[PDB]
């Protein structure tokens, strides 16, 4: 077909793209973010969180934002007959950055840090700490 | 059999309706020469709602607002309509099932049942055969419970509470005794 | 004209005819009379009565041959007479009760076959708040819109084709949650036009409500609304017309036409209406 | 964190996705929030003989019991 | 079909309002304690 | 008789009406479950083919356990029925060799099926389920129940959606921890896990239960749907003969019955 | 018509209770039929509902005295016939027959004549229960 990079990040309830060449698509790996392109090897990586941004190849310039929360990366080699090189986003939530709140946010993040006062239970703990993990990137990604 | 100007006779004339036929020729006749009817069904006195009485067959002339009121008037046909939205799902819920109703159905239903189990009573004379004492409910009270029922405040309640009441205040009475039995 | 059951059967059996006699007066002299038998079938019962004792030979149900031929006698001197006669009329309105629904008996079919026309009473539609009880289904008119003015003609035609439609899309309002649009309208439509059309007993209208009432129920100004508040809707209406805009209903009545201008004015008094209240939904 | 602390991948994707819908504008946290509603019904079994039925609406009871 | 729909009917409204009846008196006396006679 | 034959069509035409009104909404509720199925595999697939390329041998020794997945509401047709039977044969099968099975099952009807002949081996059963829409019910559950319950082999029973008016069983051999553990994966080799292998695929098996359950049960909810549909017409049909039918005998019954009493009425006419 | 007029009090007693239960049972049956999976209020009931129905069967030219017929139901009625099996209960009373017409006669005078239930009669017919129950064995 052509060199393109063949994107689909999906969710459960939504597949936002499907079979879309864009040129560059930027993840929040869980070492850290990364720019997957055309070429780039085979790899698999679990993302942590933050704000997906997509560029097609009409755009160039212009680009996409979407937040996701948690999920997985598969980018497999070309076909040497399809000539295009394929990339799946998955996302347990992927909202655009568009639909977010930081005020909600907020309350969010003072409900969790009330419930992780009493700090008991190590999943109590991991979860108030991973609550404000995602609630502070939610805020710095949010306009 | 009628009133006069000297005086006046109430009279109250059993039918017997073979084969619960009501279109046989006798009881076709005497149906337009009464003011007040009451047709009494086996489906429900099978159910144990005693005096079976079917509220979609009864009638009576004096049933309008400048005789009774419109808190009486309204009272009946909101009871009726509402007896006549239940008839209207038994195909429905025998068929797929209270699965596919929605919760206004399922509320229907509910009040429907409820007041079906509400308009029974005992009586005096059948203490030789429910042994439970008997009732007397004014319409007054009659219409306070209608109403209440009708207006949602006894959706709360539990619906074993109504088969043998004659008022709102034995209803909770009922349930309250049902819920200590429970624990 | 009173022949009850005291009275004997051959006063049952004469009443209908002395009312047929008092009502060609009016019919011959050029005025207009309305008859209205009540109990047909009491009459053919005493017909009956007095053939069994007679002895004269019975048929199915014990009827006798000439009940065709009675009511027959009876009901074609209800005529329209022509303007060298003196242009006047007697109409009809027989009543029957029918003691199951079946309409295929003798005296049913009988009548039916004689009649120009049928008003279906159904008993499941009484106790649903639908008072008058007519099943339009099976309510027809031989005569049909050439009985009707023009002001009810244009709201008439619009209004049966959609009632039909919610007849036909009627089991589907236990369902309408999960169907689409272009089906959950015509539910709407008819529900509002169903509860438009219940009346009180002893209070009816002049044509001009009527067709007021009825180009506010078609033309959508009741689909947003709770249909329990219809009944006050109407009311108020009238109402605020009578009170307001009698030269419209003056037009209506006197020209026996809905123009385009008193359409707009309609239109006009609605939305005031609706800007002066407020209903539910 | 989670291997450590006794918890699954899936679990803590789903309490993280449940705040971040919490974390939503009302038009479309409307939506969210009703498609992602819960009922379950568990129903324990050993070789016959139920030892318990429970039920869940809520993710943080259901993975915990 | 009569007798089989009736029966149908009424046993699964009997099960429905069985299970919400036990729902409504486990949840009663504490929204209404005023009815409650072990508070009387 | 009258009333008998008269009952009968009321019931069988009320029948009638609601099975077409049920039919419509079959439709709707189909089309609705396509919608979420288009939208929700492309979640499912990548990662169940980067996994099925460990090659899973269904002769392995071991504790089986079975996920039946099934539905709530009758009226679907035979799939629940197809199930079972594929349930009973595999069950059947292994228990020769002497795996120990357990039973995990989605739905009343297959409970109801397996109780009287496998009811001694049930696990765990979940139910009313799609009383909203799939993911309400979120899959992530069960699979946590799965590997809480952590069995050495795991099979999957479901209905694949192929289209509108056709649909296939289905048995899934799933890939457990035991398995993978006694395997190199040397097949990932050509993948660069960015954690490494050992520190991402235990969250990458958690992963790949979920969006196994989520397309397999997406495509049993359709073919239930579709099967819902094709009960309905039958049901429509054979609800029209048996009116026809009745009207012949209604109609028979009220000839009858006009003789018998006008014969009456002539005998006691010519008794006097 | 007559009904409870017509009928003893130790047989009103259990009777009572056993129109309930079979109005129950028959109210409820027609919907379980069909396979659904019911609680265990409901599963009494079918259990009990199943129980008296093979109770009230009977052989031709076999009847039974009041008092047996009393005792037969208390058996019926106060659950010792609901885990045995359906198919048992056609010996479970033959057997139940014979032990009460052996070893306790007196049982059977004491309602014959005083044509009631003490306290006493009621606590030496459910020992006598017990002991036939420990005595003997069925399928469940």
């Amino acid at each position: 077909f052509k060199n393109q990079l063949l994107l689909t990040l999906s969710s459960p309830s939504e597949a936002i793209y499907v079979r879309t060449p864009v040129r560059s698509v930027t993840v929040p790996g869980s070492e850290g973010a990364m720019t997957m392109t055309n070429g780039h090897s085979q790899t698999v990586a679990r993302l942590k969180a933050g704000e997906i941004i997509v560029r097609k190849g009409e755009t160039g310039d212009e680009v996409e934002r979407f937040f996701l929360s948690d999920g997985f990366v598969l980018f497999k080699s070309p076909e040497d007959d399809s000539g295009c090189c394929t990339a799946e986003v998955l996302g347990v939530e992927v909202v655009p950055v568009s639909m977010l709140d930081k005020e909600s946010a907020a309350t969010a993040l003072q409900e969790l840090l009330q419930q992780g006062a009493g700090a008991t239970d190590e999943w109590t703990k991991a979860r108030t700490l991973l609550g404000q993990e995602l609630l502070s990137s939610v805020i710095r990604a949010a306009p | 059999i009628t009133t006069t100007k000297k005086g006046s006779i109430t009279s109250v004339q059993a039918v017997y309706v073979p084969a619960d036929d009501l279109t046989d020729p006798a009881p076709a006749t005497t149906f337009a020469h009464l003011d007040a009817t009451t047709v009494l069904s086996r489906q429900i006195a099978e159910l144990g709602i005693y005096p079976a009485v079917d509220p979609l067959d009864s009638t009576s002339r004096m049933l309008a607002p400048e005789i009774v009121g419109q808190e009486h008037y309204d009272t009946a046909r909101a009871t009726q309509k509402l007896l006549q939205d239940y008839k209207s799902l038994q195909d429905i819920i025998a068929i797929l099932g209270m699965d596919e109703l929605s919760e206004e159905d399922k509320l229907v239903v509910s009040r429907a049942r409820k007041i079906q189990r509400f308009l029974s009573q005992p009586f005096t004379v059948a203490e030789v055969f429910t042994g439970k004492p008997g009732r007397f409910v004014e319409l007054p009270e009659t219409i306070k419970s209608a109403q209440t029922i009708l207006r949602g405040e006894c959706d709360d309640l539990p619906e074993m509470a109504f088969y043998m009441c004659g008022g709102l205040e034995e209803v909770r009475s009922k349930a309250v005794k049902m819920a200590q039995e429970a624990a | 004209v009173a022949a009850t059951a005291s009275e004997a059967a051959p006063l049952q059996f004469l009443a209908p005819y002395s009312g047929c006699a008092m009502g060609e007066w009016f019919r011959d002299s050029g005025r207009h009379c309305v008859i209205i038998y009540d109990d047909l079938s009491k009459q053919a019962t005493a017909y009956r009565q007095m053939s069994l004792l007679l002895r004269r030979p019975p048929g199915r149900e014990a009827y006798p041959g000439d009940v065709f031929y009675l009511h027959s006698r009876l009901l074609e001197r209800a005529a329209k007479m022509g303007d060298k006669s003196g242009g006047g009329s007697l109409t009809a309105l027989p009543v029957i009760e029918t003691q199951a629904g079946d309409v295929s008996a003798y005296i049913p079919t009988n009548v039916i076959s004689i009649t120009d026309g049928q008003i279906f009473l159904e008993t499941e539609l009484f106790y649903k708040g639908i008072r008058p009880a007519i099943n339009v289904g099976l309510s027809v008119s031989r005569v049909g819109s050439a009985a009707q003015v023009k002001a009810m003609k244009q709201v008439a035609g619009t209004m049966k084709l959609e009632l039909a439609q919610y007849r036909e899309v009627a089991a589907f309002a236990q369902f309408g949650s999960d169907l689409d649009a272009s089906t959950r309208q015509l539910l709407t439509r008819g529900t509002a036009l169903t509860e438009l059309l219940k009346q009180r007993q002893y209070s009816p209208m002049k044509n001009s409500v009527q067709v007021c009432v009825l180009y506010c129920g078609v033309k959508g100004y009741l689909d947003p609304l709770d249909p329990k508040e219809i009944s006050r809707f109407e009311s108020l209406f009238i109402d605020y017309i009578n009170a307001n805009h009698q030269d419209i209903l003056k037009t209506i009545e006197t020209e026996k036409e809905l123009s385009e201008k008193t359409e707009a004015k309609l239109r006009a008094a609605v939305d005031e209406f609706v800007a002066m209240n407020e209903f539910k939904k | 964190m989670w291997r450590s602390s006794g918890v699954s991948f899936t679990r803590y994707a789903s309490e993280m996705a449940a705040l971040l819908r919490q974390c939503l504008k009302e038009p479309y946290r409307t939506q969210a929030m009703q498609r992602n509603q819960i009922h379950l019904k568990e129903t324990v079994y050993q070789q016959g003989q139920v030892l318990t039925r429970e039920t869940f609406n809520d993710i943080k009871k259901a993975f915990e019991a | 079909s009569v007798k089989f729909m009736d029966q149908k009917r009424s046993g699964e409204e009997t099960v429905y309002f069985k299970k919400e009846d036990e729902a409504l008196l486990r949840n009663l006396l504490a929204n209404h304690p005023e009815y409650d006679p072990k508070y009387s | 008789d009258l009333k008998i034959v008269a009952a009968r069509m009321k019931s069988v035409k009320s029948i009638q009406k609601i099975t077409k009104a049920m039919k419509m909404v079959a439709a709707s509720k189909l089309r609705m479950d396509q919608r979420r199925l288009e939208n929700g595999l492309p979640f499912a697939t990548p990662v169940q083919k980067l996994v099925q390329r460990i090659p899973v041998d269904p002769k392995e020794k071991g504790t089986l356990a079975v996920l039946a997945l099934s539905s709530d509401k009758g009226l679907c047709g035979g799939v629940n029925s197809f199930v079972a039977k594929q349930a009973r044969i595999v069950i059947k099968e292994n228990e020769m060799a002497g795996n120990a099975v357990q039973v995990y099952g989605v739905g009343d009807k297959i409970r109801s099926a397996l109780q009287r002949t496998f009811g001694d081996r049930f696990k765990r059963i979940m139910t009313e389920v799609t009383r909203f829409p799939w993911n309400f019910g979120q899959a992530c559950i069960i699979a946590d129940r799965l590997m809480q319950d952590n069995p050495a082999r795991l099979m999957v029973i479901y209905n694949h959606f192929k289209s509108a008016v056709a649909y296939d069983t289905l048995t899934l051999n799933v890939l457990t921890p035991t398995q993978a553990a006694q395997s190199a994966k040397e097949q990932l080799n050509t993948f660069e896990f960015e954690p490494e292998k050992t520190d991402v695929w235990k969250d990458l098996q958690d992963f790949y239960y979920a969006c196994t359950v989520f397309g397999c049960m997406l495509d049993n909810i359709a073919s239930e749907q579709s099967a819902r549909m094709s009960a309905m017409d039958n049901a429509s049909t054979n609800a029209g003969e048996m009116i026809s039918s009745l009207t012949l005998r209604y109609n028979r019954a009220r000839q009858a019955k006009i003789t018998t009493e006008l014969v009456e009425i002539i005998s006691g006419a010519n008794a006097l």
